[PDB]
């Protein structure tokens, strides 16, 4: 009922945003602001009235809303969209993100702001239907409908400081990777609606119908593979990781359009909801692969960022490393270890969030990027150190904050299911510390390293700092009280945990 | 005994009050909310452990929330108070009292003053939480925040890049240990489906009936943990390195807090390791293996706080061996006099080090017993502690409580390193005492912790018994004939000791020189000052190939790889453009020539 109204009040918010620019140059942000409070409103009642704590585990399919609408009915394709525990942490998580990229773009006062407003609100609202959409065709719709105003932000409201063709270079990149892993996701997706269609007569393109589809062994891991080279492109695994540093690289400087897609997970949760129900089998031969890819993601991403001069690109390999570890949950087949992957996924947005916040206004301060340039900040500027010292502590992985739950629940269930790649991944972490330790090193402490970093700086904004200390308290709470998030995932959890297991 | 959380919630508001001040308060003020923080929490300390005597020593549980719940795997956040919690949690809140206090005067004028006491309440909370802690992974919590609070209180002084090397060197050595403690934690989750202490010595002799070969590798990996927190081998080469903070956080991390928690959590979980005695052993070898090296580290360092690091270190290595002997309450009453003598001695050397106005090495001092007689006196027990000079001091009926369990356990050779060791530790004591105040001179907020460390590090610190029995076994006791020949030797030894470092140190330094000058000296020298080089073998071995490995990567070679099509699809439109050069007769030769292919493929396939 209300999922629809899920989508489309950022679409109709960001066309309200590129039309209301004429009433002034300040008035789109205030229209955007009340876009993304209105769907992160809609998100918290919808997670109220859910009631995600008390439902117990049915089988898929199991979803607390449901909507229905005819789109193409000679394909059986639906406008059709599904809410549960998991898609429900995903679609507030971005209606937060929302707000935060709202309010981190406070002060654009260009020209041509409404436009920026409207792709920014396309973003969100194709992210929002990629997680609520349960149609196939839809599904991938949203999943490569999102790519083109991101496309269009990176290359032409991307760092004003870098060449234009940089900029346009990183997008094409970019929108080339994500957009040839979708179309393969589509083959997958044909092919599989086809096997479907043969085994009984019918046209669906609906994810419950697909479930109880007859495949062979082989055609089962062709359209695994067709979906998880999709997923791979954009969860990232390597190697089809360097358009996520390229992309945040050249990314706007305010760090809106890095909050907006960039660093929402969907591939993860498109993993976890259709990689391992339609294909159990073909997932559960697949495991080894991945899970082995899922280890060399993460040296390879904290190796990668330990080599980085660009802070931005150190987050960026963070993240790569992150995903790695959330990829290895994934896999493993146990539901300890996929309720930390949610919490992993979670974390990882809000600390990465808060680490991209504070980088943009690092170089809003200093103007420059590159770590061998500055040093010894903590003496220069008021709140932004310590903050990036709890967002580094948060993201090697502490205990207090949410990081440390995702990421030890992973490595618990899945040293229950395999060993050695827990223990690979353990030392992992002792790689994360590293890296975090050393990016802390090179950026705060120490002496100045030019003449920028040897003066005074202004300090934050109280908006700014506002959220940023909001990110820091949902990080200390998710760390400490995790219960409510694990609540309302588990029963999602445990169908796609319950179904992968049974069918294997 | 109901405020058993408080003793966590005062430092925790300390460390949020300060951190949120940022240094725009007096320091008066700072001085305040931070030491009255830990004095709160001393007090809450001193009120628990009334109300748990009048109890008759009861096992207090005070749950608070569940920190997670999916389902067979339930981790509660909930502390526990026994007799080896309310001695940890005395002496942390105590000693980090009076800590406090000595570096409320210590760190006037210094920048960053909330920012120091912000950082030494979340330590003190960090401890508290490892000690009070019922479960495995609370205390795992309480041990990376303890990691994290000595990295950022070690790299204090953050300007220069020295003091920060210093704390990153710290903080991953510990990191790769509490990597082992984690591997320790996944195995006994998996194994026995709890990580509560009580829970799991309860169900493990019974789910390792059929096999033990899982406990074997879960004690190793706990005893991997310890060493990594304790400075223990092989994980002891962060901390001669990290002492470049100032003199309070290595007091603090040397006597009360940071290298205590690996004793903790053997002593903690010794049902476990009890089940698995060679483990037991191999940590009793460790501990005699580190004490023995770090005597001899000790022996040829020329500074002061060098000599104090592997001092804790010989000391921790004699609580291992007391662990690994069998003897836990020996281990435990010898933590709470290290404790006060080793923070006695830090105080005392910070005196030394503000009196001189500069980090001097040993030897460009001397005759600094006519300078400052007080703190002459304040190192003279505190050496006199440390060297366990017999009937005076609590260190000796401490290492004799040691050395009498490792004698009745049958432990013979365990003993003779406990002897060599502590006729090393005299040696090497009173070396760098005899040294630094005995030569020709050259160059109430604090007297108050220093006079209580005094008093404590003299018989009157052995007078205080921990509370150990019904928490930790009882050590076999020793014939009254073997003890009193085992109190004598161990008094003779540490006199002898003594009287050498007099015989070498006090008077002209000859016989020294002549061992130093020679070759086979000058290479003992320069072995032993490394730490027997295991700073070079970890840097040829773990941080050489870990930063080529960074270098070969820098440029994303996957990335490059991934890049191959692009480039192959770009050479291959160039290679094709070559057909379009405009020429109206080529044209029509490739029409013919496609007339030409597609005819003899419609004929070769028919
Ligand atoms: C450049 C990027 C894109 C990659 C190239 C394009 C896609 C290439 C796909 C190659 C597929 C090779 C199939 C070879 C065997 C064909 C004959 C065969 O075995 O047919 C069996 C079956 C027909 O018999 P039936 O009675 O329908 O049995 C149902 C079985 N489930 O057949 C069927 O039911 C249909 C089987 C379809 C199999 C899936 C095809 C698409 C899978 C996703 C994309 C390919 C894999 C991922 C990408 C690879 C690397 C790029
Ligand atoms: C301009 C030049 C540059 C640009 C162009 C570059 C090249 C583009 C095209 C590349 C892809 C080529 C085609 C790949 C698919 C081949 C499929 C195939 O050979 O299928 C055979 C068989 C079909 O299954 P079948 O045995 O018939 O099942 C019925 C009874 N079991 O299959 C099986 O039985 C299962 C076979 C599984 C393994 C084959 C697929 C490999 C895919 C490689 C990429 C993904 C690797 C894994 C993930 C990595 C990380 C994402
Ligand atoms: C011992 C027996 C049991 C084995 C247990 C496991 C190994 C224990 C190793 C302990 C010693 C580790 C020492 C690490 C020191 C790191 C601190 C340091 O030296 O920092 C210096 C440098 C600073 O870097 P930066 O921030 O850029 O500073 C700017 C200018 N200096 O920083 C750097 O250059 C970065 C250094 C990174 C070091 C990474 C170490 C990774 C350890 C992985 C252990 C793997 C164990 C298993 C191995 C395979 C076994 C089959
Ligand atoms: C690790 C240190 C020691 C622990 C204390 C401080 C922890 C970190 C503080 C910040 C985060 C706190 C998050 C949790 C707060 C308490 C809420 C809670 O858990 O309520 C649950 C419980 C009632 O529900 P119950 O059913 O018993 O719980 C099991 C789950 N169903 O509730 C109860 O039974 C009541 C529990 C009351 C606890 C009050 C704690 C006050 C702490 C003030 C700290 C001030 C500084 C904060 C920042 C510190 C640095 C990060
Ligand atoms: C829990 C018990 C113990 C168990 C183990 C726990 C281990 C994990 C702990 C995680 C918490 C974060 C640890 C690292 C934080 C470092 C912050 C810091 O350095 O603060 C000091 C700084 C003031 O220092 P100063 O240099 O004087 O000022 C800057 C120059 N003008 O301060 C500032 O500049 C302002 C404050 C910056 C951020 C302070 C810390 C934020 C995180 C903790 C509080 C979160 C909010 C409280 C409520 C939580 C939800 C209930
Ligand atoms: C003071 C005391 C110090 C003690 C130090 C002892 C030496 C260091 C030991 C480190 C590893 C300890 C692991 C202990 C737990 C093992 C638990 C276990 O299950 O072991 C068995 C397992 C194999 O299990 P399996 O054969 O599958 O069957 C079991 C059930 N079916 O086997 C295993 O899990 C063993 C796995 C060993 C892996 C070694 C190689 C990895 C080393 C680090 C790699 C990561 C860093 C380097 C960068 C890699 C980049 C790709
Ligand atoms: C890779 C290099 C790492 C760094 C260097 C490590 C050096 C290790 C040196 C000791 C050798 C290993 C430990 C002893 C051998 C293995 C265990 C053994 O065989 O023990 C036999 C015996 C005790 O047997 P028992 O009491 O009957 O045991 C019943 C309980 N299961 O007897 C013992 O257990 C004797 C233990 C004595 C205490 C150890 C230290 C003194 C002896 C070695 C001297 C040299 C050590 C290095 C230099 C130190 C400074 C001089
Ligand atoms: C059953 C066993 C019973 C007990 C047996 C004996 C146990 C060990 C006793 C060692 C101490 C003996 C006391 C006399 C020597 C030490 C004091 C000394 O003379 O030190 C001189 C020098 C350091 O003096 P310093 O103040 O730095 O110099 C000032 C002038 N530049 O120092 C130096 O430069 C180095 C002096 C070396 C003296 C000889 C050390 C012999 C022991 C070496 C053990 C090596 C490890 C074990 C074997 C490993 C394999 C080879
Ligand atoms: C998807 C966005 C998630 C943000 C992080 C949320 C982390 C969980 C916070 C839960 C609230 C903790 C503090 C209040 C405890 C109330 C206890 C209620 C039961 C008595």
């Amino acid at each position: 009922m209300l999922l629809p109204w899920l989508i489309l009040i950022p679409f109709i918010g960001g066309f309200l945003c590129w039309q209301t620019e004429r009433f002034g140059v300040k008035v789109p942000r205030w229209i955007a602001l009340i876009t993304m409070g209105l769907t992160l409103a809609l998100s918290l009642q919808l997670w109220l009235q859910g009631g995600y704590s008390l439902t117990q585990s049915a089988g898929i399919p199991q979803w607390q809303s449901e909507f229905d609408m005819p789109w193409i009915p000679r394909f059986g394709i639906s406008i059709h969209l599904a809410i549960d525990g998991l898609s429900l942490l995903m679609v507030v998580l971005t209606g937060l993100l929302g707000v935060l990229a709202v309010l981190c773009s406070w002060k654009e006062i260009e020209k041509y702001q409404g436009f920026f407003h409207l792709n920014l609100m396309w973003i969100l609202g194709g992210v929002i239907g990629v997680f609520l959409a349960i149609d196939m065709f839809l599904f991938f719709f949203f999943w490569e409908m999102m790519l083109v105003p991101m496309y269009f932000l990176i290359a032409l409201w991307g760092h004003k400081a870098s060449d234009g063709k940089t900029r346009i270079t990183a997008a094409t990149k970019f929108f080339i990777y994500t957009q040839a892993s979708g179309l393969v996701m589509l083959i997958a997706i044909l092919a599989l609606v086809f096997v479907h269609y043969n085994a009984t007569g019918v046209w669906t393109f609906n994810y419950e119908e697909l479930l109880n589809t007859p495949m062979s062994s082989g055609v089962e891991y062709l359209l695994m593979l067709g979906f998880f080279i999709a997923f791979a492109v954009k969860m990232p695994v390597v190697p089809l990781h360097g358009w996520l540093p390229d992309a945040h690289s050249q990314a706007p400087t305010a760090g809106s359009v890095d909050l907006a897609g960039i660093l929402l997970k969907t591939a993860a949760y498109g993993l976890l909801r259709f990689s391992l129900p339609l294909f159990p089998n073909a997932s559960a031969e697949f495991a080894p692969i991945a899970m082995w890819l899922g280890v060399i993601g993460i040296f390879y991403g904290a190796w990668m960022a330990f080599a980085q001069t660009d802070i931005k690109r150190l987050i960026a390999y963070t993240s790569v490393s992150h995903m790695g570890f959330v990829l290895i949950a994934i896999y493993t087949g146990s539901q300890l270890a996929y309720q930390g992957a949610v919490i992993q996924m979670i974390a990882h947005g809000l600390s990465a969030a808060g680490l991209f916040i504070l980088c943009g206004q690092l170089y809003e301060r200093i103007h420059t990027r590159d770590m061998r340039m500055m040093g010894g900040l903590w003496s220069k500027m008021k709140w932004l150190p310590a903050l990036s010292l709890f967002f580094a502590v948060a993201t090697l992985g502490m205990p207090g904050t949410g990081n440390f739950v995702g990421e030890f629940m992973i490595l618990f269930g899945s040293f229950q299911v395999v060993p050695v790649i827990t223990v690979i991944s353990t030392f992992g972490l002792v790689f994360a510390s590293v890296y975090s330790l050393a990016m802390l090193h090179r950026a705060y402490f120490g002496k100045a390293k030019s003449q920028i970093a040897s003066q005074e700086l202004p300090g934050m904004s109280l908006r700014e700092l506002f959220m940023i200390l909001l990110l820091v308290v949902l990080l200390v709470l998710l760390g400490f009280y995790p219960q409510p998030i694990l609540d309302t995932s588990h029963s999602a959890i445990g169908n796609i945990q319950q179904w992968f297991v049974n069918s294997v | 005994m109901n405020m058993l959380a408080l003793t966590i919630i005062l430092p925790l508001i300390g460390f949020v009050l300060l951190a949120f001040s940022r240094g725009r308060w007096s320091e008066n003020v700072s001085a305040i909310v931070g030491v009255g923080s830990v004095g709160l929490a001393a007090l809450v300390t001193a009120f628990i452990g009334v109300d748990f005597f009048a109890n008759g020593e009861q096992t207090y549980s005070q749950p608070l929330w569940t920190w997670m719940s999916v389902g067979d795997f339930n981790i509660g956040f909930n502390l526990v108070l026994d007799g080896l919690s309310l001695t940890m949690l005395s002496v942390v809140t105590g000693v980090g009292f009076l800590i406090h206090m000595y570096a409320s005067w210590y760190m006037r004028g210094e920048e960053g003053y909330s920012r120091f006491f912000a950082y030494t309440n979340l330590f003190i909370a960090s401890m508290v939480v490892l000690v009070l802690a019922d479960n495995l992974l609370l205390m795992y919590l309480g041990w990376e925040g303890v990691g994290l609070c000595s990295y950022l209180l070690i790299g204090f002084y953050y300007t220069d890049p020295k003091n920060g090397a210093a704390a990153m060197k710290a903080f991953v050595v510990t990191r790769v240990g509490d990597v082992f403690l984690a591997f320790a934690l996944f195995i006994l989750y998996n194994e026995l489906g709890t990580l509560n202490f009580r829970e799991m010595v309860e169900l493990a002799p019974a789910h390792f009936a059929d096999g033990n070969n899982m406990l074997m590798w879960a004690t190793l990996m706990l005893l991997g943990g310890a060493v990594g927190k304790s400075a223990q081998l092989p994980l002891q080469t962060w901390l001669a390195d990290a002492m470049a903070g100032p003199t309070p956080v290595s007091a603090l991390i040397h006597a009360a807090t940071m290298v205590t928690a690996g004793v903790y959590l053997i002593a903690r979980t010794h049902g476990l390791f009890l089940m698995t005695p060679e483990v037991l052993h191999l940590v009793g070898i460790v501990g005699a293996v580190t004490l023995l090296l770090a005597g001899f580290a000790a022996l040829v360092q020329t500074d002061i706080k060098r000599v104090l690091a592997y001092s804790t270190m010989s000391q921790i290595g004699y609580m291992f061996l007391a662990l690994g002997v069998q003897a836990w309450d020996a281990a435990i009453f010898h933590l709470m006099t290290h404790a006060f003598f080793k923070a006695l001695l830090f105080l005392a050397s910070g005196s030394v080090i503000l009196a001189c106005h500069h980090e001097q090495n040993i030897f460009k001092m001397g005759g600094l017993r006519k300078s400052i007689p007080l703190v002459y006196l304040c190192f003279l027990v505190g050496g006199a502690a440390l060297s366990a000079l017999p009937l005076v001091t609590a260190g000796f009926f401490s290492k004799d409580e040691i050395l009498a369990g490792a004698m009745a356990n049958g432990h013979i050779n365990l003993m003779v390193a406990g002897l060599v060791g502590a006729f090393m530790t005299s040696l090497y004591t009173f070396r760098m005492i005899f040294i630094v105040f005995h030569g020709k001179e050259q160059i109430v907020t604090h007297s108050l912790p220093l006079i209580v460390l005094l008093i404590l590090s003299t018989f009157v610190g052995a007078l205080i018994v921990p509370p150990l029995q019904g928490v930790l076994p009882q050590t076999t006791e020793l014939a009254h004939g073997s003890m009193l020949t085992l109190e004598i030797t161990s008094g003779v030894v540490a006199v002898v000791g003594i009287l050498l470092a007099a015989w070498l140190w006090l008077g002209k330094r000859t016989l020294v020189t002549s061992i130093a000058n020679s070759a086979p000296g000058r290479l003992l020298s320069t072995w032993w000052y490394n730490a027997w080089g295991f700073d070079w073998l970890y840097d040829k071995v773990f941080v050489k190939p870990f930063l080529g490995i960074a270098w070969l990567l820098k440029r994303d070679p996957l990335n490059s790889m991934m890049n191959i099509p692009a480039v192959l699809s770009r050479f291959a439109g160039k290679g094709l453009l070559l057909s379009e050069n405009g020429y109206l007769r080529w044209y029509v030769a490739s029409m013919s020539i496609g007339a030409v292919v597609v005819l003899a493929l419609l004929m070769v396939l028919r």
